[PDB]
RNA sequence: UUGACCUCGGAUCAGGUAGGAGGACCCGCUGAACUUAAGCAUAUCAAUAAGCGGAGGAAAAGAAACCAACAGGGAUUGC
RNA sequence: UGGGCGAGGCUCCUUCUGAGUUCCCUGGAACGGGACGCCACAGAGGGUGAGAGCCCCGUAUAGUUGGAAGCCAAGCCUGUGU
RNA sequence: AGAGACCGAUAGCGCACAAGUAGAGUGAUCGAAAGAUGAAAAGCACUUUGAAAAGAGGGUUAAAUAGCACGUGAAAUUGUUG
RNA sequence: CGUGAGCCCGGGUCGAACGGCCUCUAGUGCAGAUCUUGGUGGUAGUAGCAAAUACUUCAAUGAGAACUUGAAGGACCGAAGUGGGGAAAGGUUCCAUGUGAACAGCGGUUGGACAUGGGUUAGUCGAUCCUAAGCCAUAGGGAAGUUCCGUUUCAAAGGGGC
RNA sequence: AAACUUUCAACAACGGAUCUCUUGGUUCUGGCAUCGAUGAAGAACGCAGCGAAAUGCGAUAAGUAAUGUGAAUUGCAGAAUGUGAAUCAUCGAAUCUUUGAACGCACAUUGCGCCCGCCGGUAUUCCGGCGGGCAUGCCUGUUCGAGCGUCAU
């Protein structure tokens, strides 16, 4: 029963290991399409980045 | 062992109930496999003894305040706040004297109409 | 480790003067004298009068605080107020 | 002539509860009849003539009987509502008929 | 910091007691749907917000 | 329900060089942020001509 | 067809009630018929099953196997019968769960409460039979 | 230098924990909660935010006393004990 | 500290000269109670506390 | 001097009451603009949204300082 | 014209309710196919190892146990006018 | 409490799941993704190769062409073979 | 088979429902919307993994060692330090054992990672006390009102003794 | 000729469409009227033999009493069972931490008090703890007062 228990614990980690999370506390959702990179236009005056 | 039944508790008067509570709390404090079952049984026994003591004390207080005008707030009926603030039945059914005379001499009659 | 003031503790709580006792009991002096005579309350003398009251005299009379509280619990006060 | 320039969709009243409301009214009528039995479920109403020149050809039921009508029929005004007769003190009898 | 209030220390104590993986006997219950602790917190990933 | 597809705060990102001009869910830290909203062609949006 | 307005013919509500019923309701749900001998003896068709009853399995792959009920596992709605087991990989024996409607009760674990249940059911059946007769 | 360099200077707190609602929304200098409006007697709610109303409306918490009220109404706010019940 | 020494004296009949207390990171209080030199801590732990 | 009235105060005096929540519907107050008018200060949206106060199981209204002009109807509410 | 009983009825929770697990084939398992029956004021719904009126809970109608609190009510006793 | 010529997991409420959760924001607030092994865990004894993960035999099951990546298993895209 | 949209059959996979005809009904037919959501390519084993001078030998551990450890060397920070301690902020990252995967853009036996345990002891150090700039009650006055002003006032605002 | 690129086919990948299902939504209809100073809604912190969450509960803490049913619960371990199991149903008796309209003053503090009792520590004096109390506006009554406001003597 113990061996079955750690086997279940190890099989519970497969999706987060494929997502390459550092443990089960790694639940950060990053900005894949940030607004500052995907909106607005660049003029001759002040720009938002160099 | 360590289990005290409520039916045994209900027959006992106040002072030996306090004695039994004292022994239960004392042996629990000395206890602080089968010890887990024993401490669980001690906890539930203490809960039962406290319940029985509280119930008997409240019964005595109700008997004491049975014929007094003002009761303690915990012994007063709960109902709701609005039900407590509602007019009493006697005051709500109280009626003026002219209306009383009218209802005395001309009430709603039982009648039928021939077809 | 809390700092403590001087006049708060000790004989200052243990004894109170006749003026303070009368003002605490909310009484006139004749009523206070009658109550003291009946209950058996007598002044007593503190070890150090300056410890109890800062402006204290050989003339002034101190009383026991528990005696004053026992006079407070005395039920003759309600009779006095009713008769007044 | 379409009056749909306000926020009319906020106060559209449908009437899918028409059969349910009819059933509710019938149940209330049964309860009232059972409570008032053996009395009739309604009061006695007079015969009055409709006002205006359009409707004065037709008679209908009024609110209640006048005090002069009750006095001429010999029923006291305090007994009359207690035996199923509606009483109306505002109406007058301007004509004999 | 080292200087902290009692309310702060109490809430940190609750966070410390919550920071654990699920017991292995949980997964063997009948009709169990819990595979890992989905509210696991780490000091570098997500802030407590105190 | 008359509120379906509309219980969200979304503003269009304007004319640009990258993305279509659909209103997009504001904020960050979740998958919903930056996704299209309110359209009948959008996932989790309002249907065309909702039934009354 | 149902007539009473308090009766629902909703499949969704019925399945929710069945799969979230409390334990006292699941006891009545987990009922088994009596054998012909016990039916003629007690004038009772079915009773809720309990541990200590002797049952015969009349449906499934373990048909005609007879044994005593060792556990009434109400959480998976099954019962466990003596010698009605299987072997795992390791060779250990694990019980096979049988639904109580697939068995028939051949001998009752009987006491004062079961006798009272049988008495009420029998008296009610005779009262209904006399009233409708 | 209004971006990354300026973000390194962020080490104070505009808001602390509110005693009434528990959120980290109590403005430390104004001593007024931006969420629930403590220390005002009323709880702050507005009709322009149905979401904010339903985040904290009745039923989202424990219902410690109010959940027992319909049963007491159903049995008619009775008092006492069943006849023949064991007790004092 | 006063309640702790009173509780020890009344329940277990243990005399202490001083008590230092801390509150642990899990939220429970820990008390170090130093005993009087006449009584032996090893003897008390063996008999009463059962810590052997 | 002694007491009475009147007005105004004190008390951890005796006994009570209010606050907050909820607010779909209900009673009031306060009060927009987008929109529609070619634009637009009348107007429309709208005596609406948002904001504030106060109730109940319904609320409100209600037993004519009414309608009428008739051979007169007869509190209120709703279809 | 005041008082007091009141048969009986209504509202609410509680005990109980009809009939195959008969035979053959397929199938891991009949709730499938075939044969013979039964119940039905119940052939609504759900479960049970695949489409089950009769395996189980329920379903229909009359009732039938036990308890509490109200309401209505045919009638019947009485005081009589200060 | 009962229903539907409604939707059937990108639909239907944002939420069929420890969902107003996780996460983000100083804050007011913003706000998801995510259902399905099998009738029954019977969730692979034992041998063998590997440091292990695993593989191979051999087993369970009606089926592993259902192996807790789990019903069915499309297309884009990829490997081997012809 | 049909001009066609399509319809029908065979073979394979699969496991619980589905179809023809006549009417009824609609959230009913996609290649485009820099469409929405999800998934997947070429680019491409490519760009790149080049600031902060720098690494080497032996032994041990281990399946496996440039980035583990011990010793032996060679160097750097050079006291405004790559040192020793604190305030803010974080909250257990601290310590000891053990460790598959994931993470540490190379590896990894190592780790601030993962798993289980342990660790913070005060009359004298701080908080607690005082007041500063400032803020909030009370009297009273505004405001339809949520509330605004007011902090010494146009207040019977209290202490002590015989 | 191979390799490479492309095309076609079978099998295997990737991915999760399609089909079938549904303890969920959505809409309609019927019935009912019941929150709070006798402390609500909300918040925080705790409570299980072995739980982080969800659920339930409050130091009587995955609960006590009472009524009913009548033999479980179950992932493991350990025990109890005719006053009798149960993560059962019902529910009229209770318990109900710190808070919150939140009420001794405060609160970014587990800070500082006042009154009356009790307990423990040598204790009339000291130190800790506990019990009951001490918010504001307003109403009625009580009692104590103030004012050449005013009456009689
Ligand atoms: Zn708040």
């Amino acid at each position: 029963l113990r061996s079955k228990a750690e086997r279940q614990a190890k099989l519970a980690q497969r999706k987060m290991n494929r997502m390459a999370r550092q443990g089960e506390a790694d639940r950060h959702i990053h900005a894949s399409m940030p607004k500052h990179l995907f909106s607005g236009k660049r003029t001759i005056g002040k720009t938002d980045r160099r | 062992n360590g289990k005290v039944k409520a039916g045994q508790l209900w027959s006992k008067n106040k002072e030996e109930l306090t004695k039994i509570l004292g022994e239960l709390k004392t042996e629990l404090s000395q206890l602080r496999g089968a010890k887990l079952n024993k401490i669980h049984d001690l906890r539930k026994s203490i809960a039962r003894v406290l319940t029985v003591i509280n119930a008997k004390q409240r019964a005595q207080l109700r008997l004491f305040y049975k014929n007094k005008k003002y009761l303690p707030l915990d012994l007063r009926p709960k109902l709701t706040r609005a039900l407590r603030r509602r007019l009493s039945k006697e005051d709500a059914s109280r009626v003026l004297e002219k209306t009383k005379k009218r209802l005395t001499h001309f009430p709603q009659r039982k009648y039928a109409v021939k077809a | 480790g809390k700092a403590k003031k001087k006049g708060k503790s000790g004989a200052a709580r243990n004894y109170m003067t006749r003026t303070q006792a009368v003002k605490k009991l909310q009484l006139s002096l004749p009523d206070f004298r009658k109550l003291c005579i009946w209950k058996g309350i007598y002044p007593r003398e503190p070890r150090d009068r300056r410890k109890v009251n800062k402006s204290a005299t050989a003339s002034t009379t101190f009383y026991y605080t528990k005696d004053i509280q026992y006079l407070l619990h005395e039920p003759l006060l309600q009779k006095f107020r009713e008769q007044k | 002539n379409n009056h749909f320039r306000k926020h009319w969709q906020r106060r559209v009243r449908c009437h899918f509860d028409q059969p349910g409301k009819k059933v509710t009214r019938r149940l209330a009528r049964r309860a009232k009849a059972a409570a008032l039995a053996p009395r009739p479920v309604d009061k006695l109403r007079p015969i009055v003539r409709c006002p205006t020149v359009k409707y004065n050809r037709r008679t209908r039921l009024g609110r209640g009987f006048t005090l002069e009508e009750l006095k001429a029929a010999g029923i006291p005004r305090l007994l009359a509502p207690t035996i199923g007769i509606a009483v109306d003190h505002r109406r007058k009898n301007l004509s004999e008929e | 910091p080292s200087h902290k209030t009692f309310r702060i220390k109490q809430k940190l104590a609750k966070a410390q007691k919550q920071n654990r993986p699920i017991p292995q006997w949980i997964r063997l219950r009948t009709g169990n749907t819990i595979r890992y602790n989905a509210k696991r917190r780490h000091w570098r990933k997500t802030r407590l917000g105190l | 329900s008359e509120k379906a597809g509309h219980q969200t705060s979304a503003e269009s990102w304007g004319t640009g060089r990258a993305v279509a001009r659909i209103p997009r869910v504001s904020g960050g830290g979740t998958h919903r942020a930056g996704q299209g909203a309110f359209g009948n062609m959008c996932r989790s949006g309002r249907m065309f001509a909702p039934t009354k | 067809m149902k007539v009473r307005p308090t009766v629902s013919s909703s499949r969704r509500k019925a399945r929710k009630a069945h799969f979230s019923a409390p334990s006292s309701v699941r006891r009545v749900i987990m009922s088994a018929p009596l054998s012909k001998e016990l039916r003629e003896k007690y004038n009772v068709r079915s009773i809720p099953i309990r541990k200590g009853d002797e049952v015969q399995i009349v449906r499934g792959a373990h048909k005609d196997k007879e044994g005593k009920v060792t556990s009434v596992y109400r959480l998976k709605y099954v019962i466990h019968v003596e010698r009605v087991t299987r072997e795992k990989a390791t060779g250990q024996t694990v019980p096979i769960g049988i639904h109580p409607s697939n068995v028939v009760i051949t001998k009752l674990h009987l006491d004062k409460d079961r006798e009272n249940i049988l008495a009420r059911i029998k008296a009610g059946r005779e009262q209904v039979a006399k009233a409708k007769g | 230098t209004k971006g990354t360099s300026s973000f390194g200077k962020r080490h104070n707190k505009t808001h602390g924990l509110c005693r009434r609602c528990g959120r980290r929304s109590l403005h430390n200098q104004k001593k007024v909660c931006a969420s629930c409006g403590y220390p005002a007697a009323k709880t702050r709610k507005y009709n322009w935010s149905e979401k904010a109303k339903r985040r904290k409306v009745t039923g989202t918490g424990r219902m410690r006393y109010l959940s027992t009220v319909p049963r007491r109404f159903k049995n008619g706010f009775r008092t006492g004990v069943p006849k023949g019940a064991r007790g004092p | 500290k006063a309640q702790i020494k009173q509780a020890l004296k009344k329940l277990y009949d243990i005399d202490t000269v001083k008590i230092n207390t801390l509150i642990r990171p899990d939220g429970t209080k820990k008390a170090f109670a130093r005993l009087t030199p006449d009584v032996d801590a090893l003897d008390i732990a063996a008999t009463k506390l059962g810590l052997v």
